[PDB]
RNA sequence: GAGCAAACCGGAUUAGAUACCCGGGUAGUCCACGCCCUAAACGAUGCGCGCUAGGUCUCUGGGUCUCCUGGGGGCCGAAGCUAAC
RNA sequence: GUAAACUCCUGAACCCGGGACGAAACCCCCGACGAGGGGACUGACGGUACCGGGGUAAUAGCGCCGGCCAACUCCGUGCCAGCAGCCGCGGUAAUACGGAGGGCGCGAGCGUUACCCGGAUUCACUGGGCGUAAAGGGCGUGUAGGCGGCCUGGGGCGUCCCAUGUGA
């Protein structure tokens, strides 16, 4: 475009959009969950994972996938929603952080743990380095 | 220093004042084009002395009403509707921009 | 009718040499004039000369090339292997004095327009001057 | 005298054509060598079998050279060079800049033996067209325009 | 805590012999010692064509691994250097051969690095006379780095000085045995250290 | 309002045909004035201007006229361009 | 993996004693009520920092190791349980799930999530485009506006330069 042009009408600034509608920002949700069903994949896997919705905070009732081996999430337990969308789940873009709240951490887990909130172990069970 | 300005004059309806056109000119923040702008200003002519389409002068002044703050020094050629022709004309356009609706 | 009277010699200049002609004609003017006084002493062109014809002034511009290569395509080197147009008309380009460019790492000039003659970075900046930036040639 | 350099490969693929029955693929090595004096070649030859490929583009290689205008340790000054939809383009920098620059353009200009330089970079980044891209600029330097815009001309 | 822990198999990383002990690292035992592949269960397994990233990499963890900074005082410097004017190269060697923990090494007041940080740590170490306990200060063109009163009658220190009694000092120190100082006569350029090293590289690490 | 022809009426083909085929047939296609304004409204390539090899065919004016000079339409092609075409 | 064991050297914590800068004047005296000089009270932080002596080896974790992105085998599991930033990995040999060993990274921290800039020449002024990829307005007429051939002379608004004030 003519530079002439570029002065009346200029250029227009990208504006974004959240892929995440947690609103006035916030990086973590507070939701109690309603129902704890079992969705399957989507057009390459295969299988069920675990989701459920969380009637949010913010007055949103957003889906949630449930990370984890195995939870123990109910009709009306507490969660924390922490963000990140899964690829296999159509309209879910949130997950579940875990021992938070109602949300426990998987047992036995040994790797993840942070992810997966999950208070490593004691291993012998004695000080800070012996076994 | 009260800042100068110097303009044409584009409307002279109302008693013991001159609308005055000035033109002003300068590069863009971001494009360095050259480019013109255009403010009204409201001076007095306590004599009424100037009129129509005469090229101005103005200073600043003692405020003598909403908007007016500027007078007219003195002449710098008495006469050309060659400009004031111009934004008489620039109006004239607006009065038939959306709405009235040439269509209906 | 011309719209950017220089830009045309300019480029009259560049497609020129890329089909290696030996001379070009441009219409004639001060300025252009002037502009090419600096090509010429800089070496991108053995020169000018007022020359008439039809009966209207134009300028003779001598382009400079090099010598023929070896190997395929044989042409030859180009002395002008670039010349843009800087401050085009309705985008006047008014450089400071520390605001005149650099240029081809001084491989290149910079026809400056300064109110002091038609002069090029160097001198430009040499005389302690800025103004509207015709041209960079290199 | 001597014709022995350092060799680099920068990106080798198989390609896969196709016939009644299946299949058939062809590879593609893409090779740098240099001197780190001055000279360096790009060469990228096929073959049913990588290593030839590898070979091959090493005698295209060494066969399109291109002695470099190093001054001290950098391109003596700036070029930008298009090419497909790439458009490679170095400047020159001070000494202890380091080399800085893409995949491709860092194995060429690392052996044509250059110390300092910035890139630039801005379509199809390609590793082939850049390799090139990064060869015509090097092709591109100057040497004697010095002498080209002063010197007399007799039988061109 | 920067590392602290197993150090040879650092030596056996980097492939390259470090001196990160001071002694034995001369003896046959620094491990690069007819057993110079990489440590893990893989180490003796053939390794692929680096990276550009790892040259890069591994040629950092080197200069760093070899004063034993954290990433984190490591960066910083390269940073102060990149700054400074010169080339961005020494400048930054320049620098990390200025730590007193450092200073200490090359002098000779302990077998080696981390000895040294140690030693500023114990407060066995003074500059101009007010002792520094602190390793990442910078010795200063003309400051003498003498050995703590009450530690000059220490087994350890007399014993490394012993030793010194004849080893020659960089063209960029020297020392005075007898009253066991020593002063930094100027920052050491680039030829004088012997870094296996190409910091062209580190410094192309933080470019990324 | 001759011919043609959405819709629609029958005929036939089909596993079924509210379709391809066949025989009729209305709006319509036609003209007047008024309205609609869309389009593969395509060269799918805004307008103007200056510059950069040729050859070949063709329409139209000037020409010392099967050759050169102007305007318009096609073809092939220098340099150059293009992701390629 | 010299990693530990073991040996020797040093000795954060902790204990003893000492412990201050930040404070000098306002007041009072001499002097003249000046200038100057003399005197005296004045701590929250603190009994803290800091100095001197004695002094014990005396917290480590966390993320990753298919490709980008540095780090690999085995065992389990079998399109399940589960991983996932993109590409994807798992349907009975998985370097891509889980544990083990190992390894890379960083270290009182490491991961994560959210948001801003970067990469993004992906709004392009520097630095992009529109025959077929998204992009020429169906055409014209013409308004505001943007742009404007050649020569000389006045202004010198733009533009450039020097000084100076401002730019706490
Ligand atoms: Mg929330
Ligand atoms: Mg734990
Ligand atoms: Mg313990
Ligand atoms: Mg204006
Ligand atoms: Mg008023
Ligand atoms: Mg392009
Ligand atoms: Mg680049
Ligand atoms: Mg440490
Ligand atoms: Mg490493
Ligand atoms: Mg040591
Ligand atoms: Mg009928
Ligand atoms: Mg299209
Ligand atoms: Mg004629
Ligand atoms: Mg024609
Ligand atoms: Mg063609
Ligand atoms: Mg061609
Ligand atoms: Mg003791
Ligand atoms: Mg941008
Ligand atoms: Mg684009
Ligand atoms: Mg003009
Ligand atoms: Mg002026
Ligand atoms: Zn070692």
């Amino acid at each position: 475009p003519t530079i002439n042009q570029l002065v009346r009408k200029g250029r227009e600034k990208v504006r974004k959009k959240s892929k995440v509608p947690a609103l006035k920002g916030a990086p973590f949700r507070r939701g109690v969950c309603t129902v704890v069903r079992t969705v399957t994949p989507k057009k390459p896997n295969s299988a069920l994972r675990k989701v459920a919705k969380v009637r949010l905070t913010s007055g949103y009732e957003v889906t949630a996938y449930i990370p984890g081996e195995g939870h123990n999430l109910q009709e009306h337990s507490v969660v924390l929603i922490r963000g990140g969308r899964v690829k296999d789940l159509p309209g879910v873009r949130y997950h579940i952080v875990r021992g938070v709240y109602d949300a426990a951490g998987v047992k036995d887990r040994k790797k993840s743990r942070s992810k997966y909130g999950t208070k490593k172990p004691k291993e012998a069970a004695k000080t800070a380095a012996k076994k | 220093p009260k800042k100068v300005l110097t303009g044409v004059v584009v409307s002279d309806k109302m008693q013991k004042t001159v609308t005055v056109l000035v033109e002003r000119q300068f590069p863009h923040p971001l494009y360095g084009k050259v480019i013109k702008r255009s403010k009204k200003y409201l001076a007095h002519d306590p004599e009424e002395r100037y009129k129509v389409g005469d090229v101005v002068e103005i200073i600043e002044a003692r405020p003598i009403s909403k908007r007016k703050r500027f007078r007219v020094l003195r002449l710098v050629e008495e006469g050309r509707l060659d400009l004031v022709e111009k934004y008489l004309v620039r109006r004239q356009n607006y009065a038939s921009l959306s709405k009235r609706g040439g269509k209906a | 009718m011309l719209t950017d009277p220089i830009a045309d010699m300019l480029t009259r200049i560049r497609n020129a040499t890329r089909v290696y002609k030996e001379s070009t004609e441009v219409p004639a003017s001060r300025f252009k004039e002037e502009i090419l006084k600096i090509l010429a002493r800089e070496g991108f062109i053995k020169g000018y000369e007022r020359v008439e014809v039809d009966g209207k002034p134009y300028l003779r511009i001598h382009l400079k090339y090099g010598p023929r290569r070896q190997g395929p395509d044989p042409r030859p080197e180009q002395v002008i292997k670039h010349i843009r147009r800087i401050s085009r008309p309705g985008r006047r380009v008014y450089v400071g004095v520390k605001e005149i460019p650099r240029v081809r790492r001084g491989l290149g000039i910079a026809i400056l327009s300064t109110p002091k003659g038609v002069l090029t970075d160097r001198e430009a900046r040499k005389l302690g001057v800025g103004g509207e930036l015709i041209c960079e040639v290199w | 005298p001597e014709t022995d350099f350092e060799e680099k490969m920068i990106l080798i693929r198989r390609t896969a054509r196709m016939q009644a029955g299946g299949r058939r693929f062809r590879f593609g090595a893409l090779v740098v060598v240099g001197d780190r004096q001055g000279r360096v070649g790009l060469g990228f030859g096929k073959a049913p079998e990588v290593p030839l490929a590898v070979q091959k583009a090493g005698y295209y290689a060494r066969r399109n050279m291109v002695e470099v205008p190093l001054q001290n340790g950098t391109i003596p000054h700036e070029i930008e060079v298009e090419f497909g939809a790439s458009k490679i383009v170095l400047k020159p920098a001070a000494p202890g800049t380091g080399v800085i620059a893409g995949a491709v353009p860092r194995a060429i200009l690392e052996l044509a033996g250059v110390t300092d330089i910035l890139t630039k970079e801005l379509g199809s980044r390609n590793p082939i067209n850049i390799a090139y891209a990064t060869m015509e600029a090097l092709r591109q330097l100057r040497t004697k325009a010095d002498v080209e815009r002063l010197r007399k001309g007799e039988a061109h | 805590g920067r590392y602290i822990g197993p150090v040879c198999r650092l030596c056996r990383r980097e492939g390259v012999k470090l001196y990160l002990k001071g002694e034995r690292c001369y003896s046959p035992k620094c491990a690069m010692e007819r057993r110079p592949y990489p440590p893990g269960q893989h180490g003796q397994k053939r390794a692929r064509r680096p990276s550009d990233y790892a040259v890069r990499l591994r040629e950092k963890q080197k200069l760093r691994r070899i004063y034993g900074i954290s990433e984190r005082q490591f960066r910083n410097l390269f940073e102060e250097a990149s700054k400074k004017k010169g080339v961005t190269g020494s400048v930054f060697l320049g620098l990390l051969e200025s730590r007193l923990d450092n200073v200490v090494y090359r002098l000779g007041f302990a077998v080696s690095r981390r000895q040294a940080r140690q030693l500023v740590r114990h407060g066995h170490i003074t500059v101009n006379g007010r002792r520094v306990d602190l390793p990442s200060y910078r010795v200063r063109p003309g400051d003498e780095i003498a050995v703590a009163e009450k530690s000059r009658n220490l087994e350890l220190i007399r014993q490394n000085l012993e030793a010194m009694k004849g080893r020659k000092v960089g063209p960029w120190l020297s020392l005075d045995v007898e009253g066991m100082k020593g002063k930094f006569l100027r920052l050491p350029d680039r030829e004088d250290l012997a870094l296996p090293v190409n910091e062209q590289l580190v410094i192309e690490f933080y470019s990324r």
